[PDB]
């Protein structure tokens, strides 16, 4: 699944290099925890990881680098549903233990 | 009759639309994420090597084959039995309570499968991750 | 001295937890989970809102303590806004809970201001025209697990189904030790179920432990002139780190992580001590704990073996010779006999008297009274009370058969009769095989 | 006269014996029970759960919540409804008599749905489109005894009390020789089918046979769990009068569990309430305080229960849970007891939902005894090295005693071991059980961490895991002492 | 407020009785298990601390002349009133028939009845009932003691009778199936020889010497 | 078992009481209460026919269940044993403490037909 989360970072953003592997790790782990809270339907299952690399790359922004840009045209849902979709795994998922303990430095 | 005063001679199509009204694992697969897809496939070959076993010898299956290919986060006892669960509600599982068979005799909770296996391995030998599991 | 008897009695009835109510005892750990359930009761009965839920935890776990401490505590001020049904897994079977629900009933409501008249099907049709501003029913359902069988489950359902659909306001507090008590339920009993389950706290740390034996043996109240004097002594004892009262509470922490066994204990040192510098000298010292704790081991099997004769302990290592030497570790009365006749033989060889069967068949039958041999395959005290009485009606083979050949199975092992057989016995070299 | 037993606490009903067929003459004597006092139906304690209130007591915000999210007090079932509603009404226009089969998981609305068209079939009936009928209702969870039945039925029929052979066979009289025009129109609901199904299956044919009768009139709602019950459980007899068209109701989907949590809080969901900043009453249009409860905790609550049950009672209480704890918050933080924008977040939803999904067998374990986990340990290592899944209890002594005496250069087994073996003292022999075993295997016992075999040897009894072996030495895995040996 | 008296070898154990029983319920446990083999002094220990202490009100009850469990509930119903009419005669009571018990709740709900009318009573006080081998019952289940551990908690807090059961049992694992339930046990260990022979000497002198 | 042998003896037992002179439990409990149930006291003869073919640990736990019977002060128990193979083979199937029980008052009867012709 580890290059399944680089094409998916690749498409949303533009490999051992800090903030890239910190980005995919974060991906990963967000999917791990997505597959089981959150249940979404056969289509939007095909954008997740998309989704949690979105808000991956928007917590980058949010601190460690604030020059870091994002579209979020490459999720292929239609773009009211993907930030529908992606507002509901933003809220679940902010409050998890594992970004409660993770390393984003 | 039902059938054609409820959607409004009476023909073919509508005794073919009781036949498939009031009467499939291929459309159940595909309708699961890769978490569901891998619960599925352990549970399978759990029931291969003792196929009289509880759910806590089908979660004793799944760590175990974690921890040689780290596909995954492995997920709690609790989270697996929700998953059997879902799958409950799919279909492809078949909770039952019954009685064990050996020198202690209590009441357990076991997996029961009876899916078609045909178009069990030709949904998931296309996911490459998940061939370690069959 | 009158004041060392109310000093006493005050520590008693502290031990036994019978103080009034709002004197009881709380402890620390168990502040936030009885928190919890002062939520609930006071949704039921104040506000009329109905709810089900499981209290989960161990035997003397204080389930009922913390139950009882709430009931009483609404009690005195909202005593017109609700009854309580009580039922008991053990006493109460799936047929007799109607009745006990019904009898409950009328001399619950009669109390504030027929049901249990009729046959059963009646009397359960009554019931639930009866349940199924307005008075709480409160239902406390002890040992919940016994009535989640896996055949059917109608007194959960029409219970659950109450709590969800009745115009009546339900609280039904089940208690059970089973940690999955939610797989016990059938899926509609499980649908209707709240799924609220309460965990009781467990014993974290040995500060938990230190400090309820200070609730519980400290006398907040100037009733006895002697209360201060032994507040600062068990605070000497209790601050000490290196003192006998907290070496025996390590101990428990350690052993049994039980304040009820520890409690078991305290009492009969309170009780026997005839003045106050006796107490003191008691509690300083700990010595009766260690006489209590030398009483409660004296009937097993170290204690019954250092009460045997000689020619009991004779006869019990060549059985033990015999149940080793076996592969199915089974043994009868004449090769035992063989093996002790052998055995006084080469003593006598390097004395001792040989007894004949007919009087070593006595020391069998006590060998068997005092649980050293048990009948082979012996599935022994039943679990209920309807598969001993099918046991009770069949005639095992072992009883037909005589003695001198019935297969016996040692409860103690060669093994473990040379460890704690002193070496100046005269029988030691033969347990060695 | 010596009695070799007694019963004394016998309670017998005052039900008759003689049955329907032997009350009149013949056929053609039997007269209209349509207009008959006692037939078709044509509470006395409820006064005595009413007490005086004396405390004016204080509803807060989330009160209203959570009285509205009660199963108590239908958007998603419309073809059910139709299809339900479309078989009763001809077989009531008809004179027919005729079996519904309604089948499905638990609270996907089966039981509202028959309740609903049974009420719009005497709604009709009442303006007189078809004729009267009488509507009865039997599940087989509420029955003593599987034979109430035909007590139930019969009395709510005649408005009798027999017993239930008696009243058996006066049914079979009124179904099958009582000519239609003499009698009218039942519509019986069977809930809790698997409930009345016996050994030899007497009541579930005579229930299906009644409606293969010509003169019946008798319309049959059978809910019950699955589609495959009658292929499961019941004769190809009864299989046969069911039928073949079966109606199911699936489980809700996150849009439909969506739709029934917002149709009931259709009028409270943002919304404005006069809140007392003393109590804390909230009385719906001194604070006003605007109440919302998000859409996007409300839709991932639908999502989750849709994905686990579609059960509509497990999304209600999911959201009455979260509701519970967002006002457990504001009473801790407002000091309120009992007698500007509040918002049910996400977060109380997604704490409701871990509740029944964390797992207190580890924590159970974490916070055990030390003789306990070493019983536990113990019980691990017979399993690794012999890997049996059932060890002797004798093993598990010889282990503990093993492990213990191997390890007697451990700081702490050197500081415990004349604990175990000797509880601190002196003048106590050494034991050959260490303290507290049984207490601990009791302990084990009643949590249902581990079964005993039913043995009186106490050595070569037997002792199996419960629980999976991971969690097990997941929590032999947190203590200090156990993890370095 | 208790004599204690002087048994020869079981001082501890009539300590612990005095420190157990009382005509307080309010400090007197529910349950209360001795523990021994035969012929350890258990019933001996036991009338000797109730013929020092006559105030104490005991039923002595013995389990293996009853047989069953059905017996067993009828004895308590049957002796329990009994003993309160002999105990209190003027007292308006309701004979009830202790055949109406045939299950452990219709004991429940008898044993409310016959305890509602003694609350014109002043002081509470303790009903003492002996059940002097409870494993000897000859139709013994694992399940039967469990009903009666916890029957005072289904009988009501604020009576004037308050119930008090003292089980005596033989065997070490029948005990030790119960060991959670946290009981409080005196064990009564066997006598050595030198005790045996005191004891054989001064309970059998007096009439060796008395034979014709 | 001993407990349908305890109230097949105890039915009998009141069975000729009340044909000689409300109901009780058939229990060892009438026994102690049978002088202030009836006035007189009570003489019980046990005649145990065919006892080679009974169960003898459940003969033996109704010995030991009827020795109890010996504290109270008008009872007076007899038993009497038909046995036709000979007296060693029943003094190996009781115990030793039964045999110690019924060593105090017992005798020995030879009656058949091969007696002395
Ligand atoms: N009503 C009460 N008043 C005072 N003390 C009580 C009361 N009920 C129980 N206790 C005491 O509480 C301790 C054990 O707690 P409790 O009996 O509530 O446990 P529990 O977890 O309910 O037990 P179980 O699982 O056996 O039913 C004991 O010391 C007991 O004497
Ligand atoms: N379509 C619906 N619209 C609104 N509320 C619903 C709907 N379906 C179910 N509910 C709610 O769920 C509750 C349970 O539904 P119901 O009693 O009909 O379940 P059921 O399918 O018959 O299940 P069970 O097999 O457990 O009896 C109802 O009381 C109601 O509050
Ligand atoms: N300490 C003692 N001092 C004097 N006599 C004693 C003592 N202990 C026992 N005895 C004598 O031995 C007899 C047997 O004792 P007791 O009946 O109390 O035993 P037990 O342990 O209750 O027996 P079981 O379990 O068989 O009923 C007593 O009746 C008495 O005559
Ligand atoms: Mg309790
Ligand atoms: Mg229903
Ligand atoms: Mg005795």
């Amino acid at each position: 699944s580890m290059q399944q989360v680089q094409h998916c970072v690749a498409e949303v953003l533009r490999w051992s290099s800090g903030y890239l592997k910190k980005l995919t790790n974060a991906t990963s782990i967000l999917y791990n925890t997505s597959l089981n809270k959150v249940m979404l339907k056969q289509d939007e299952e095909v954008a997740r990881c998309h989704i949690c690399a979105y808000i991956a790359s928007q917590k980058m922004n949010e601190k460690h680098m604030p020059d870091l840009c994002y579209y979020i045209d490459s999720i292929p849902l239609e773009p009211k549903k993907a930030k529908h979709l992606m507002n509901l795994f933003r809220q679940s998922l902010s409050n998890s233990s594992p970004m409660k303990q993770f390393a984003w430095t | 009759i039902e059938i054609y005063e409820l959607e409004k001679k009476i023909g073919l199509n509508y005794i073919a639309k009781v036949f498939s009204k009031f009467v499939s694992t291929r459309t159940r697969i595909a309708k699961l994420n890769i978490q569901q897809k891998l619960i599925l496939c352990t549970i399978i070959q759990s029931l291969k090597l003792n196929s009289d076993a509880t759910i806590d010898e089908s979660f004793d299956h799944y760590i175990k084959a974690i921890t040689k290919t780290d596909t995954l986060a492995p997920l709690q006892r609790n989270e697996f039995l929700e998953i059997c669960t879902i799958l409950e509600t799919c279909g492809l599982v078949s909770i039952k309570k019954t009685k064990c068979k050996g020198k202690t005799k209590r009441f357990v909770d076991k997996i029961d499968v009876d899916l078609d296996m045909r178009e069990f391995y030709d949904e998931m030998t296309k996911i490459s991750i998940l061939k370690p599991f069959l | 001295d009158p004041g060392f008897g109310s000093l006493q009695r005050r520590l008693l009835q502290q031990l036994y937890g019978t103080l009034p109510t709002d004197e009881k005892i709380i402890f620390t750990y168990l502040q936030d989970c009885q928190q919890e359930i002062d939520r609930i009761i006071k949704q039921s009965i104040i506000q009329k809102e109905s709810h089900s839920v499981i209290l989960v935890g161990p035997r003397q776990s204080y389930k009922t303590y913390l139950l009882d401490y709430e009931l009483s505590l609404l009690q005195q001020s909202y005593k017109e806004q609700f009854i309580t049904i009580r039922l008991n897994g053990f006493i109460h079977s799936e047929q007799t809970a109607i009745n006990g629900i019904a009898t409950q009933l009328e001399q619950q409501l009669q109390k504030i201001h027929t049901i249990s008249s009729g046959s059963l099907t009646e009397v359960f049709e009554k019931i639930l025209l009866l349940l199924d501003t307005k008075i709480t029913v409160v239902f406390i359902f002890d040992e919940i697990d016994t009535f989640a069988g896996p055949v059917r489950q109608t007194l959960l359902y029409n219970l659950f189904d109450m709590v969800e659909h009745s115009r009546v306001p339900v609280c039904i507090f089940g208690c059970t030790t089973k940690l999955n008590i939610l797989e016990y339920l059938e899926k509609r009993v499980k649908s209707r179920f709240s799924q609220r389950v309460i965990y009781m706290p467990q014993i974290q740390n040995l500060d938990d432990m230190v400090d309820a034996v200070r609730n519980l043996l400290t006398v907040r109240s100037e009733i006895s002139p002697w209360v201060s004097q032994w507040n600062e002594t068990l605070e000497k004892e209790l601050s000490d780190p290196r003192s006998n009262l907290n070496r025996h509470i390590r101990m428990n922490f350690e052993t049994f992580r039980s304040l009820p066994t520890l409690k078991n204990s305290i009492i009969p040192l309170v009780a026997t001590s005839k003045n106050f510098g006796s107490l003191c000298t008691a509690i300083k010292s700990c010595s009766f704990l260690d006489i209590y704790n030398k009483n409660q081991l004296s009937n097993n099997l170290t204690g019954r073996l250092q009460s045997l004769s000689d020619l009991e302990l004779a006869i019990l290592i060549s059985a033990a010779r015999v149940a080793l030497r076996a592969k199915d570790g089974s043994f009868n009365f004449n090769l035992a006999y063989a093996e002790y006749e052998k055995m006084i033989k080469a003593i006598n060889s390097r004395t001792i008297k040989l007894w004949l069967k007919k009087d070593v068949k006595n020391v069998w039958e006590n060998l068997v009274q005092l649980d050293f041999f048990t009948e082979k395959s012996a599935v022994g005290l039943r679990d209920n009370a309807t598969a001993a009485f099918y046991a009770s009606n069949y005639q095992f083979q072992g009883t037909m058969i005589p003695f001198d050949l019935r297969s016996y199975q040692m409860q103690i092992i060669l093994q473990e009769l040379r460890r704690i057989i002193p070496k100046s016995n005269m029988y030691y070299s033969w347990t060695q095989l | 006269v010596i009695r070799k037993f007694t019963k004394k606490n016998v309670a017998r009903a005052k039900k008759k014996y003689t049955p329907f067929s032997k009350r009149f003459k013949s056929i053609a004597a039997i007269p209209d029970l349509t207009s008959l006092p006692e037939f078709y139906g044509n509470s006395r304690f409820e006064n005595k759960l009413k007490t005086t209130q004396k405390h004016q007591i204080v509803e807060t915000i989330f009160s209203k919540v959570k009285k509205q999210l009660n199963s108590s007090y239908l958007p998603a079932r419309e073809n059910e409804f139709a299809s339900i509603y479309l078989s009763a009404y001809s077989a009531i226009e008809s004179d027919s008599a005729t079996t519904i089969y309604v089948a499905g998981t638990p609270g996907v609305g089966k039981t509202l749905t028959v309740r609903e068209v049974v009420k719009e079939l005497l709604s009709s009936s009442a303006q007189r489109e078809i004729p009267d009928f009488l509507y009865v209702e039997i599940n087989g969870l509420k029955m003593v005894k599987p034979t109430d039945c035909y007590e139930t039925l019969w009395n709510k029929v005649s408005g009798e009390r027999l017993t239930w052979a008696a009243s058996m066979e006066s049914l079979e009289f009124y179904f099958k020789r009582v000519p239609k025009n003499k009698k009218k129109t039942i519509v019986v609901l069977l809930d809790e089918l698997d409930a009345m199904v016996t050994k030899s299956q007497d009541i579930m044919y005579n229930f299906f046979n009644w409606t293969t009768y010509e003169n019946a009139k008798l319309i049959v709602i059978a809910v019950a769990n699955t589609m495959d019950l009658p292929e499961r459980q019941l004769g190809n007899k009864i299989t046969s009068r069911i039928g073949f068209t079966r109606i199911m109701f699936t489980g809700y989907t996150h849009e439909e569990l969506k739709n029934i949590i917002d149709l009931r809080l259709k009028g409270l969901n943002d919304s404005f309430f006069y809140v007392d900043t003393k109590t804390g009453n909230a009385i719906l249009i001194v604070r006003k305080v605007r109440l919302r409860m998000s859409a996007d905790a409300i839709e991932i609550a639908s999502r989750k229960v849709a994905s686990v049950s579609g059960d509509a009672r497990r999304a209600l209480k999911v959201c009455k849970r979260a509701a519970e704890i967002a006002e457990k918050h504001y009473m801790a933080k407002h000091g309120y007891g009992y007698d500007g924008v509040q918002t049910v977040h996400i977060t109380h939803v997604m704490k409701a939902l871990n509740e029944t999904l964390n797992s207190h067998v580890i924590t159970f374990m974490t916070r055990l005894s030390f003789t306990a986990k070493l019983f536990i340990y113990a019980l691990l290592n017979l399993m690794k090295k012999n890997g049996s899944q059932e060890q002797e209890l004798g093993d598990i002594v010889d282990e503990i005693k093993l492990l213990i005496e191997v390890n007697g250069s451990n700081k702490f087994v050197m500081e415990i071991a004349k604990t175990l073996f000797q509880q601190g003292s002196d003048n106590i022999s050494e034991q050959l059980r260490i303290i507290s075993w049984d207490f601990v295997l009791n302990q084990l016992l009643d949590a249902g961490i581990l079964f005993k075999q039913t043995m009186k040897n106490d050595r070569i009894c037997c002792v199996k895991l419960n629980i999976s072996v991971e969690e097990a030495k997941r929590a032999m895995n947190e203590d200090e002492t156990l993890r370095n040996l | 407020n208790v004599t204690t008296p002087e048994v020869a070898f079981r001082e501890y154990q009539t300590n612990c009785l005095a420190s157990y029983i009382s005509a307080d319920p309010d400090i007197t446990p529910s349950n209360l298990i001795l523990q021994g083999y035969s012929g350890t002094g258990k019933t001996y220990t036991l009338k000797k601390y109730f013929n020092a202490n006559p105030n104490l009100h005991a039923v002595w009850l013995e389990p293996v002349e009853l047989v069953s469990w059905k017996p067993l509930l009828q004895a308590i119903a049957r002796t329990v009133q009994y003993k309160l009419k002999t105990l209190y005669p003027n007292i308006p009571t309701t004979d009830y028939d202790p055949l109406q018990v045939e299950e452990p709740f219709l004991l429940v709900k008898t044993l409310h009845n016959i305890f509602v009318q003694y609350e014109s009573l002043q002081e509470k006080t303790c009903l003492f009932l002996i059940l002097d081998g409870f494993d000897s019952l000859q139709d013994l289940d694992a399940a039967l003691f469990n009903k009666y551990i916890k029957l005072n908690e289904l009988l009501p807090k604020d009576s004037k009778i308050n119930i008090k059961f003292i089980y005596t049992m033989l065997e070490t694992s029948f005990l030790q199936r119960y060991s959670t339930h946290c009981i409080p046990t005196v064990m009564f260990p066997r006598y050595n020889v030198d005790e045996v022979s005191t004891i054989l000497v001064m309970s059998r002198c007096g009439e060796l010497m008395e034979d014709s | 078992n001993v407990r349908m042998m305890l109230r097949r003896s105890m039915y009998k037992l009141y069975s000729a009481a009340d044909a000689e002179e409300n109901d009780v439990s058939y229990d060892l409990s009438l026994v102690e209460n049978f002088k202030r149930l009836f006035g007189k006291d009570l003489a019980m003869v046990f005649n145990f026919k065919d006892v080679d073919s009974i169960n003898f640990n459940t003969l033996d736990n109704f010995i030991i269940l009827l020795k109890s019977a010996f504290k109270y002060d008008h009872v007076k128990i007899s038993l009497i044993f038909n046995i036709n193979t000979n007296l060693s083979n029943i003094e190996k199937n009781l115990r030793q403490s039964t045999i110690r029980l019924l060593k105090r008052n017992y005798h020995k009867l030879d009656v058949s037909s091969n007696k002395g012709f």
